[PDB]
């Protein structure tokens, strides 16, 4: 059972800066087995990145990610007011498919 | 355009059972798997299982094995989740998300396709126990 | 209804989000899909650039032959803008009937590029397949996802399956 | 701001081959076409799936 | 001021009689003659001025 | 060894470049010019009852 | 490297001199070549005559409207100038696109003439041959130059060879 | 001479008056004929309407610019009808070369719509027929008028005849 752990901490930043989130797993698997979601209170999640390196439909360009092997990272080039939400890491390597702990984000 | 809708909130006492329903429209229901994700208050997202509507194959996480049940009725285009032997820890919001690739393997436990992930996630329902 | 697959000559595929042309299949393990990145890349290259070929590239500067704030003589004013209305008529006619000929060719061409790929697969399988008439070929042996990628990949060595196939095609 | 064409009501700069603003212009404007719209195909013929 | 005023030196065009340019711009309702008058072959002259570079 | 009969069309070592609707550097085996740019520096006047005014 | 007689769908033949379309072969006696003088002559006739089809054949004599040694009035000189430059912009645009629509068709036309002959040979041999996919056919009996000339000549009577072919074609 | 029902690729049918395309047959009961009212109805729809698409639909009213009963100045008279002759030359050239591009396409298109129907029948019969090369198929079983209408009607279930067909095709 693959289990994923994320960079801990709320990682409070100020608007206009650059953030960086990382997702690590117990054993290696292909870089195509990963996806990134954004969860806002009171609403269903949303798909941001599929395969760890390609953006979803209609997603703003400011979201991007990369990584291979053991480490996977998501980078927001610039932070806007309307993207402060909880972000999740899911892997499609082997059944069961599991979600990460989840990383919070808050203004300073 | 795609849209997934489901029933409303429900309240059930311990030891009872519930049945959530997730109806879809705007596409061909047979293709694409169907996820099922819940979130207990203050807890992260847990993955329950997914079903292959083409032939009814299903796969569940070990935590729910022997308790959860999934079904699909193509004639109506609805995907069902049935939960039995309710405990006080089963209070949460259950979602239902369609996948984003056309493939399939007659047994999603052995699927190995590439970039895929939940899309068109529905709205979710609150079950209280 | 349940199952069933179809190709061109029946309808277009609505789940094709990536690529113009592609494949589909169904076997003992499960269904699937994948696009043919070669052929779809050729057609997109040809078609999307036709706008720039319509733009004039022999620019000649034009001046004013009449005044926007003062009158002009009636005798010459009539001749000045009898030509203008007769020149605007040629351009308007020349544009409708020139785009239509580009639209017509694109529709015909893109459809031929598809029948060329169908006939490329046909001659690849040789005596191990029969066409059902809806854009698919019925393989008469049991071959797994390593075979399907071969057919897409143009690496299908038919010679090793012929013995097993012709037994089934002719029913011993 | 930069342009290569002018007309009494302002300036015209674009990459499309034809234009429909006004007939009287000075410079190197696009040619005048007396039509509201003229679409050009860029994909293929559409034939949707059966229900 | 009207372009014809440049060659006649009317008060309304006093500021810029001589000069070099590359794109001459003429407004609407420009003053040409202060004392009433007219010019023969005026159109063939206004065109001649509007082509020059200075 | 087995018999065969194959079909093909001719080609050249190097051809010319021409323009078409879908391409701009299309290559063909043979092409011809269409625009004249050479003239005769004399006033060819055979068969015409001409008059040279002169001065 | 050695052997191989790949046809069209692989590359053009650089040793062809005496025609546009032709044949090649290889059997127990040796290799060889010959051009097809019917389909070759049809295409050359159509394509080469398109130059004269472009020349105007409604000749109208034109005079001079301006002096090459004296001067013209400015008011009217501009109007004459405007019309000429606006009329030269139509012929230039009209000629570029008009030729491009003749180059485009010639390429498509000539490439269909090749696929029509390939289909003509295909249906001539019937069940005595199989297509190898590189643009030509594998004969399943042994037949000599008198046979090869027959296939070119359209005199190939398949009925007499079927018995000895299907024995090899289906491997008894 | 007697018999023979050669189809297209040999000549056009002169007794076919009820449609553009159609069928013919010959069996142990007789000979007959019928037209394919689907394909012929589509082609007639497209072609017969091309006249109205040649008409200009941006009508602009014109006027007289020279008196028909009184003289005009020589200086401007030449300029007036030097433009008219240069504008009449563009329309004449445009019409000839614009109709020719529509005659060319109609001939090509309507001949492709016929090769699409021939290949629609081919894949319908599957392994129960062989093309003889004159445009038509030799059925290897004995099927009556109820079958011939089926082949036209697109209701031909090949599966029930295959057993008794491959017996004859391969000669046991
Ligand atoms: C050259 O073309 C121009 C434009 O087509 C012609 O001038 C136009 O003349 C008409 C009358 O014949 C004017 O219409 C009237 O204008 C005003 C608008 O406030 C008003 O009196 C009426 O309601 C009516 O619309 C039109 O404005 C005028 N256009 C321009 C741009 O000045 C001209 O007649 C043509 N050639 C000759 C020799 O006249
Ligand atoms: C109408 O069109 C003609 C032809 O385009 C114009 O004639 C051209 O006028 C320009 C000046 O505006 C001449 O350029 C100058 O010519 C001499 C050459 O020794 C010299 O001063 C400069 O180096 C410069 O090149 C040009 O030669 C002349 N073209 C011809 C063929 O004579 C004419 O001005 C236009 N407008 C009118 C109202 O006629
Ligand atoms: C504008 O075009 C018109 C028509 O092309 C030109 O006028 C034409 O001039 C010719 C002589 O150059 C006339 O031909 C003669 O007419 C009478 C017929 O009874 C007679 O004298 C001769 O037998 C000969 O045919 C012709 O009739 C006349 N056409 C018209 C309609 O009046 C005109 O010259 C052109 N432009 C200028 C500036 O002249
Ligand atoms: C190559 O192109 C030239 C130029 O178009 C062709 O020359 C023509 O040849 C035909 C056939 O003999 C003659 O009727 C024409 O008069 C020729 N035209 C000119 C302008 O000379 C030539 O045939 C083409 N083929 C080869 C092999 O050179
Ligand atoms: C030859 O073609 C013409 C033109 O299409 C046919 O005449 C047209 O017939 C249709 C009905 O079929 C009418 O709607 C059109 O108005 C006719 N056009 C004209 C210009 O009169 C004509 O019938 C055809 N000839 C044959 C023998 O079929
Ligand atoms: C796919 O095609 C490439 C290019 O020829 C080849 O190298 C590769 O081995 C092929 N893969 C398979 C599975 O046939
Ligand atoms: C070649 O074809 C011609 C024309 O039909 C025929 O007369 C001649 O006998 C043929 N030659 C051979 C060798 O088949
Ligand atoms: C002809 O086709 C129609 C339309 O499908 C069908 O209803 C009818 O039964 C067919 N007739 C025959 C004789 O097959």
């Amino acid at each position: 059972e693959i289990v994923l752990t994320q960079s801990p901490g709320t990682l409070s930043l100020s608007p206009g800066e650059r953030a960086t989130l990382s997702c690590r797993a117990s054993q290696s698997f292909s870089s195509t087995y990963l996806a990134w979601y954004q969860h806002k209170p009171g609403q269903a999640p949303r798909l941001l990145i599929y395969g760890s390196s390609r953006r979803a439909t209609g997603i703003p360009d400011r979201f991007s990610g990369s990584g291979s092997g053991t480490d996977f990272t998501l980078t927001i080039s610039r932070l806007e007011p309307e993207d402060f939400a909880v972000y999740y890491c899911q892997q499609f390597g082997s059944s069961p498919r599991t979600f990460g702990q989840g990383t919070k984000l808050e203004v300073k | 355009q795609v849209q997934l809708v489901q029933s409303g909130a429900e309240v059930k006492k311990p030891g009872a059972s519930v049945k959530v329903s997730c109806k879809a429209s705007g596409y061909i229901f047979i293709d694409y798997y169907i996820h099922w994700v819940r979130q207990a208050p203050g807890q992260g997202l847990e993955w329950m299982g997914w079903i292959n509507p083409n032939r009814g194959g299903t796969d569940y996480a070990q935590k729910f094995q022997g308790r959860v049940t999934m079904t699909s009725d193509t004639s109506i285009g609805t995907a069902f989740l049935e939960l039995t032997r309710l405990k006080s820890d089963d209070t949460a919001v259950y979602y239902c998300a369609r996948d984003r690739i056309w493939g399939g393997n007659w047994n999603p436990q052995k699927d190995d396709y590439g970039d895929r992930g939940g899309d068109y996630w529905g709205q979710g329902t609150l079950v209280t126990v | 209804l349940f199952g069933a697959i179809a190709g061109f000559l029946e309808n277009g595929w609505e789940g094709m989000v990536d690529g113009w042309y592609g494949f589909r299949h169904q076997n003992a393990q499960g269904t699937g899909q994948a696009a043919d990145y070669k052929s779809t890349q050729a057609a997109i290259d040809q078609i999307t650039g036709k706008l720039n070929r319509l733009v004039e590239k022999t620019n000649t500067e034009f001046e004013s032959i009449e005044s926007e704030f003062s009158e002009i003589e009636h005798q010459i004013g009539n001749v000045i803008n009898w030509t203008k209305d007769s020149i605007t008529d040629i351009w308007t006619y020349q544009a409708e009937l020139l785009v239509a000929m580009e639209n017509q060719h694109t529709i015909d061409m893109a459809d031929s590029e598809m029948l060329n790929l169908y006939e490329r697969v046909r001659k690849q399988l040789r005596q191990n397949a029969e066409e059902d008439g809806k854009g698919c070929f019925e393989i008469y042996h049991a071959c797994d996802d390593s075979c399907m990628e071969s057919i897409r990949n143009n690496t299908y060595d038919h010679s090793q399956y012929r013995e097993e196939a012709l037994l089934n095609r002719l029913n011993i | 701001c930069e342009s290569k064409c002018f007309w009494r009501g302002g300036s015209i700069n674009t990459r499309l081959p034809f234009q429909n603003l006004s007939p009287r212009t000075v410079g190197q404007c696009p040619k005048y076409v007396n039509r509201r719209s003229l679409m050009l195909a860029t994909g293929m013929r559409n034939v949707p799936e059966l229900i | 001021c009207h372009p014809i005023g440049m060659l006649i030196g009317t008060p309304a065009c006093d500021l810029h009689l001589t000069g070099m340019w590359d794109t001459l711009i003429e407004r609407e309702n420009a003053i040409a003659y202060c004392y009433p008058g007219a010019t023969v072959n005026v159109e063939a002259l206004r065109q001649k001025i509007m082509e020059s570079g200075g | 060894g087995l018999d065969k009969i194959c079909l093909g069309h001719h080609a050249v070592a190097n051809g010319t470049i021409v323009k078409t609707l879908t391409n701009e550097q299309e290559e063909v085996t043979n092409a011809t010019e269409t625009v004249e740019s050479t003239g005769i520096n004399r006033l060819c006047m055979k068969g015409r009852k001409h008059k040279d005014l002169g001065n």
